[PDB]
């Protein structure tokens, strides 16, 4: 129903004496205005595919997406301190302007001769102790969906979250009649939108607009895995992917008429998350999990284990609960594998196009492989170098991570769910 | 005047998208409206090297 | 193409309009009647020897210039688009003519009815010619098209099935390809309107069933529109009789 | 005329494309005249690139036709001769043995109607295919032949 | 096989390099002439601020050239941009000036 | 809301940014303008070929010429019309008088009608005087 | 001037946001836009129907209308009086603190009341199909309605031939079909005040005095002043079911890209224009797929570029299927009829 | 295209149909084909025409 409880976490240091971000990236990330609170700070609209965003100091999305969740974590530490004023302090000299947080500015004069501000951690933090984000009930509808896209970030060291759900009630009125006119789009346009026009107004559950981005979800999520397809479709729909395991890979939602999957009533759900550090050049996932943000930011999902989350992220009042749904996770290589095994099975595909597919796989793992451990290293030295100014352009990851995980499971679980 | 063409109105306990075909035609309806765009097609050519 | 291997040679092209469940009137199309598998197109053998003899390329010749500079006039008046959706609405016209003739004609074809109560005859070539030759010209003015549409299909027996098209080789075998219809969207609204009407006749200006004709003087208003029962008799009421040719 | 036959290359089910009768040497022609020898010559380098399938048939048969009085080949029927026009030969019903089997003629009485016949069996040219279109977003209308 | 994307709502265009990945316009490129001759005009309006104003560095491989002087007093001000930018603007896909 | 007429009738700070000076002069070969004036023949629609076919009241439309020889005139239309094109007093390229024998060629005409019979009557005038055997009149 | 997008030049700022209407960024003529990179000579296409060609190609295929608005009511069937009469009464009007309003009525009052069939009786449309089926109503003849196939040589104008009705019929059902194949369009609308229905958003029909629409449109605006079948008729209708229902989420500017709403209409009609929206959703592609098309076709001498902005209410319907390109290919071969004339221009063309 | 031949049901005389049987059976009995007529000429010609 709806959310009853606004909470978010903030970034934790990974090893380092402050939060992972300078004065530099601080500044280069503002490039559509003075306010943290709009899409284009957060995501990019390449509008061709075939290509990998990369620049000097945000070599990639998932470097956006880190580097931007921790700036909020600096800088939403100032107004929530219980004096609760908005400008008389300073994070890495920046300053709020006007009290309902309307953008960041560089500090004046005594600000910036007086100290800095030192800044925590793992903080969980609510959206109502603030007078005016708590007075204003339009004014929270409109900062929860990054606050729910960070905690999602933040929540685990393995990359974002996302939800599924497969249910036949959802299906009630002319949603599937509305559904009907998606069918040329792709996925990810279909995503950005549907992420823009969340902020206009609240919403409440069990709305068409949830409805159709809890189907959405579950429509992509069942065609990346592979139970649904040209052959097996879910209501005539499937999404169909023009080259599978490419470096940048487009879907198209797409219709079969005489093909239809048999489905049993009742409702089921899940989360999924990748642990490989490859999806930091996929944008796909990143979208996902920005739309079940938008999701959360107005509906209340399961509740999550504790067991499946580091200690500090335990026991958040609307997050995690004592008993709640296991986290899946796997890796896109594997997962390759397991589609084109099932779209074989189904006979939609051959044995040669499956050799093509895996070492084309193989080879776009390679390449993205090296290009992460030279840019970790790069940031490794310059945080050896400038001792006053540890920063990270990338959330740290393990060389463990990069091997095979519970990707059979959650395989199966998700081929389960229908 | 006859109620059962207005089904939606006179039944207290009917979905609000519930019609009556081929039997009776109901006279009170949900209509959708839209407003699509259809833009011309459009090309930049360049040429290989 | 077969280069000398005789018994593959093409010889015959041929169009159908009958499924292939049925024995009807051989009513062989009229291109089957070439000698050659083709209409015969002659040409001059000198011409050809003289270009073939002599020719050269340009002195100063760049492919990729060539190409690109040919390739970006022609394309930038295309015209496949247009093509794609008068395809679209010719396949939807010849399915809903099927469909209707149909209704009208002894064809086989499995369509359920709903206006059999109708009266009407079992029309002829002629007649469903001329029905067919209507709903050609509605659908044209109703999707303001100008040129050929369904025209072909009128001439000579339009009681139809399902097109289909083949071809012959020398040594006997035939090679016959029937394309598999997707649906029509017209054709199923058309069903759905037959549907509807099979209960609002009398919204439509019909009335359905018979007359009595006898005099009846009374003060009493009902309606000759529902009449009591005490007025009508039928096939079973004792004494009624019924008359034939 | 070269134009035609180009375009004409792709109409093959609807249009067929023959050598018109005029271009073939006069009252059959013989080997004994410059000019008939460069009819043939023509006819022989024109004919590869039209689309009617008998025309290694018409090729044999007009040097057939000139060479009457000087070889000879064996023939099926007594009807059809050697004299028999090569413009005639139009339909595969009328392909010879003679032509379809190399071995009946014999080097000692049709030396050189041998070596023409085994040319043409050997060297004439092959097709092939070649892809074109864009069959996933346009589609494709191709009827015999694969999308 | 070079594409560009256009910038929206204050971010920057980007163009594919060879190896798979958009950058955008700042830096130090390789250019064969071949690309530049084939794509002139569009080529010159979207680069052409960045070279002169902005901090794009830009190799041509040509092999051989002809070329001019320009003598200039070392005491007054000199700029080249206007010699520059003409001989960009008139290389055409089928000749170069010197 | 501005409405389309039908095509038939039926029932009833500085600025000047750097590089967009247009000094270029590029002549292109082949040239624009012959290529286009050829692509728009190309585009051309087919022609209607409705003859044979019935009309709005039922009658066969096209003239009333033999089927066979039909079929031979039309080859001559082609033939004159494509030494026209080609500006000569022939063309190299004839669509008659080859060496093919095409003598059961058959092409589509005005004087047969759906039902296989002759239209040496129209369809119309035959319903008409069959109709018309059965019509009674008033007593004296 | 110049696009940041294409690269096309420009010279008024009208023309700028013109063009980058096409792009999708906030003259309809245009049917096709082309641009070279390597030289300064851009193409568009208009239709070869206009009156003047301001040095533009020609679209020359026939092609059909396929989108088109309607912005009226959804409705074929009208009720019309067939005996007037007229009855004294208790209400006359309505009063504010010193102004006087009529009393209007949903459905007409007269002795006896019809249903008659009227194809788009009450309809706002661009484009006009043309092929509207009209009834009189019956106490007036319609007998004409039943005998345009082949009652030809018929012995009597008025009257039709019995043999012939399940022609005619199915002709007319056809036509209302064909006739009723649109699309709805969005208007503006209007929060409404009226003690019967408080706070309603009423749509309001383009053109001047559409206050009149909305006791046609909306039975339960009236009262229930008097006592009479009307008034029992709207006393026994709830009240909440009237007006907008539902709104899309995304918004362009500050107007809602769908809207669900109450209001007079027929379901049979309903239903034929969700069929027909259905299926030319089905038909809908995107640039890149363009772009990847005309790619493939250029056989890699040259590379085409489409930019777009996300959205999703832009309709390009251009996907068919093989079953019906061979179909279409197989009426154009049976078109030629051994006639050589229909074949000479093509083989002389592309020569 | 005509139909080659029909078989109606109408008013006539059974000798005069007779007469006319006979008549079409023998004209039928001496029918020829331009096939044979092509292989006549030929043989006749000796191969020279």
């Amino acid at each position: 129903m709806a959310r009853a409880a606004f909470l978010f976490k903030t970034v934790g240091f990974g090893g380092l004496q402050n939060v992972p971000i300078n004065d530099e990236l601080s500044s280069h990330l503002l490039r559509a205005g003075n306010s943290p609170w709009q899409l284009t700070q957060f995501l990019d609209w390449i509008s061709l595919g075939r290509g990998l965003a990369t620049s000097a100091l945000v070599p990639t999305a998932g470097s956006r997406y880190y580097q931007m969740s921790c700036l909020l974590s600096g800088t939403l530490q100032i107004p929530f301190r219980p004096n609760h004023r908005w400008g008389d302090i300073r994070f890495l000299r920046l300053v709020w302007s006007a009290p309902t947080l309307d953008g960041l500015v560089v500090a004046p004069p005594q600000v910036l001769a007086q100290p800095a501000l030192q800044a925590q951690a793992d903080r969980v933090y609510d959206c109502d102790d603030y007078p005016f984000l708590a007075r204003d009930p339009r004014f929270k509808h409109r900062v929860y969906q990054q606050l729910s896209a960070v905690t999602l970030l933040n929540l685990t060291g393995f990359g974002p979250i996302s939800y599924v759900r497969v249910d036949e009630d959802m299906w009630s009125g002319d949603v599937n009649q509305l559904l009907m006119n998606y069918f040329g789009h792709t996925f990810a346009e279909i995503a950005y939108t549907l992420c823009q026009a969340s902020a206009n107004r609240p919403w409440e559950y069990d709305g068409t607009y949830a409805r159709m981005t809890q189907i959405v979800l579950s429509l992509f999520w069942l065609s990346y895995v592979g139970v649904i397809h040209q052959q097996n479709t879910y209501r005539t729909f499937y999404f169909q992917c023009n080259r599978r395991g490419d470096a940048a890979e487009v879907w198209i939602l797409s219709c079969s008429l005489n093909h239809s999957a048999q489905i049993r009533p009742g409702n089921r759900s899940l989360f999924v998350m990748p642990t490989s550090p490859d999806w930091n050049m996929d944008v796909n996932l990143i979208l996902s999990s920005t739309l079940t943000g938008c999701l959360c930011s107005g509906s209340q999902l399961p509740l999550i284990d504790n067991n499946s989350v580091p200690a500090v992220s335990r026991n958040i009042h609307g997050w995690t609960g004592r008993a709640g749904n296991q986290l899946h996770g796997f890796q896109v290589r594997r997962m390759v594998t397991e589609f084109c095994d099932r779209l074989r099975r189904d006979g939609v595909m051959t044995q040669a196009q499956q050799n093509q597919v895996e070492a084309l796989a193989d080879q776009t793992q390679q390449f993205k492989r090296d290009k992460l451990e030279t840019w970790a290293r790069e940031d490794d030295q310059y945080n050896q170098a400038h001792p006053n100014s540890t920063m990270f352009r990338t959330k740290p990851f393990t060389n463990a991570q990069w091997g095979r995980g519970n990707t059979g499971a959650t395989s199966a679980a998700i081929a389960a769910l229908i | 005047i006859p109620v059962e063409r207005y089904n939606i109105l006179t039944n207290p306990d009917a979905p609000p998208t519930q019609i009556q075909l081929p039997e009776v035609v109901d006279l009170y309806n949900v209509v959708t409206r839209y407003a699509y765009e259809t833009p011309p097609i459009t090309a930049v050519v360049m040429g290989v090297p | 193409y077969v280069r000398l291997d005789r018994d593959r040679v093409p010889t015959m092209v041929g169009v159908t309009r009958q499924s292939r469940d049925t024995i009807t009137q051989p009513a062989l199309s009229l291109s089957t009647t070439n000698t050659t598998v083709g209409v015969p197109l002659a040409l001059d053998a000198r011409a050809i020897t003289v270009a073939l003899l002599s020719g050269k390329y340009p002195p100063d010749l760049v492919t990729n210039v060539w190409y690109a500079d040919a390739i970006y006039p022609m394309y930038a008046d295309t015209e496949v688009f247009s093509n794609l959706q008068r395809d679209m609405i010719t396949c939807e016209a010849v399915q809903t003519l099927v469909t209707l003739v149909a209704q009208i004609s002894e064809t086989q074809y499995p369509v359920d009815r709903y206006l059999d109560w109708i009266p009407s005859l079992r029309a002829s070539a002629a007649t469903a010619a001329t029905f067919a030759e209507w709903v050609n010209t509605s659908m044209k003015t109703a999707f303001d098209l100008s040129d050929m549409l369904l025209e072909p299909l009128l001439s000579g027996d339009p009681r139809m099935t399902q097109l289909a098209i083949q071809y012959q080789q020398y040594n006997g075998r035939t090679f016959n390809i029937i394309p598999e219809m997707p649906g029509s969207v017209i054709a199923d609204c058309v069903q759905l309107t037959a549907e509807v009407f099979n209960h609002e006749y009398n919204l439509f200006g019909i009335a359905r069933g018979d007359i009595i004709i006898g005099r009846v003087q009374s003060t009493h208003l009902w309606s000759p529109l529902a009449p009591p029962p005490d007025l009508v008799f039928d096939r079973d009421t004792p004494g009624v009789h019924i008359f034939g040719r | 005329s070269f134009r035609v036959a180009l375009a004409g290359w792709l109409y093959n089910g609807v249009v067929t494309t023959v050598i018109d009768d005029s271009s073939y040497p006069k009252d059959g022609g013989s080997v004994t005249s410059l000019e008939n020898l460069w009819d043939f010559f023509i006819l022989a380098l024109a004919l590869p690139l039209t689309t009617d399938p008998c025309a290694p048939v018409k090729a044999f048969m007009t040097l057939a036709n000139m060479m009457v009085g000087f070889e000879t080949i064996p023939m099926d029927n007594q009807i059809y001769t050697q004299s028999r026009r090569a413009s005639a030969f139009s339909t595969p019903h009328t392909w010879p043995r003679c032509f379809m089997n190399i071995q009946l003629i014999s080097p000692i009485d049709a030396p050189i109607l041998r070596q023409w016949a085994e040319i043409i069996h050997r060297y004439w040219p092959n097709p092939s295919q070649i892809r074109y279109g864009a069959p996933n977003v346009f589609g494709s209308a191709n009827l015999f032949t694969p999308p | 096989d070079c594409r560009i994307s256009f910038g929206m709502n204050g971010a920057a265009p980007m163009i594919r390099d060879e190896t798979g990945l958009m950058v955008p316009f700042e830096g130090n490129w390789i250019f064969p002439l071949a690309l530049w001759q084939m794509n002139t005009r569009y080529f010159n309006q979207q680069f052409d601020a960045w070279i002169k104003t902005g901090e794009l560095r830009i190799r041509i491989e040509m092999g051989a050239y002809p070329y001019m002087l320009h003598y200039y007093d070392p005491r007054q001000y000199a700029n080249a941009w206007n010699l520059t930018s003409a001989w960009l603007e008139e290389i055409t896909p089928t000749s170069i000036p010197s | 809301m501005k409405r389309i007429p039908r095509k038939t009738k039926g029932k009833s700070p500085a600025t000047t940014e750097p590089g967009t000076s247009n000094r270029e002069q590029y002549k292109a070969r082949p040239g624009i303008a012959s290529v286009q004036r050829a692509t728009e023949s190309a585009e051309m629609p087919m022609k209607n070929n409705d003859e044979g076919t019935p009309d709005k009241k039922g009658n066969t439309k096209g003239d009333l010429v033999n089927e066979h020889s039909e079929a031979k005139d039309e080859a001559d239309e082609a033939t004159k019309k494509q030494a026209k094109d080609t500006d000569k007093s022939k063309a190299q390229v004839t669509y008659s008088d080859t060496g093919i024998n095409n003598a059961n060629e058959l092409s589509r005409s005005g004087n047969v009608d759906n039902e296989g019979g002759s239209n040496q009557k129209p369809m119309s005038t035959r319903i008409a005087e069959a109709t018309s055997a059965i019509v009674s009149k008033h007593p004296a | 001037y110049q696009c940041h997008v294409c690269s096309a030049v420009l010279f008024s700022p009208l023309d700028l946001d013109a063009h980058v209407a096409s792009h999708g960024l906030h003259i309809q003529r245009h049917i096709t836009e082309f641009i070279s990179s390597w030289q300064n000579h851009p193409i568009v296409q208009v239709s070869a129907d206009v009156e003047n060609k301001k040095t533009a190609q020609l679209l020359h295929a026939d092609t059909p209308r396929l989108v088109t608005w309607d912005a009226g009511l959804c409705t074929s069937f009208k009720i019309v009086p067939i005996v007037p009469a007229q009855v004294p009464q208790d209400v006359l009007a309505y009063t504010f603190f010193t102004s006087s309003y009529a009393i209007q009525s949903p459905f007409p009052e007269a002795a006896v009341s019809r249903i008659v069939v009227h194809t788009r009786w009450a309809s706002n449309v661009d484009f006009d199909r043309d092929s509207s089926v009209i009834m009189a109503p019956p106490t007036e003849n319609n007998i004409h309605l039943f005998k345009q196939l082949l009652n030809t040589e018929t012995l009597s104008v008025r009257g039709a031939n019995p043999l012939m009705f399940r022609a005619n019929v199915l002709h007319m059902l056809l036509e209302f079909v064909l006739d009723n194949l649109y699309l709805n369009r969005h208007t503006g609308f209007s929060q409404d005040h009226t003690p019967f229905t408080e706070g309603a958003n009423l749509r309001s029909l383009p053109g001047p005095d559409a206050e009149k629409w909305y006791s046609i449109m909306y039975p339960t605006r009236m009262g229930t002043p008097n006592v009479s079948k009307i008034c029992n008729f709207v006393a026994s209708c709830v009240r909440n079911r009237v007006g907008r229902f539902d709104r899309a989420q995304m918004m362009n500017g500050a107007m809602s890209e769908w809207v669900d709403v109450f209001e007079t209409s027929d379901a049979l009609t309903v239903s034929i224009r969700g069929r027909w929206m259905a299926r030319l959703a089905r038909m809908n592609i995107n640039p890149t797929e363009i772009e990847w098309a005309l790619t493939e076709c250029a056989q890699g001498y040259v590379t085409v570029t489409s930019p777009y902005a996300p959205s999703v209410n832009r309709l390009m319907p251009y996907r068919i299927s093989n079953a019906e390109r061979q179909i279409s290919q197989i009426i154009r071969i049976m078109n030629i009829g051994n006639n050589a004339t229909v074949i000479q221009p093509v083989l002389q063309d592309i020569s």
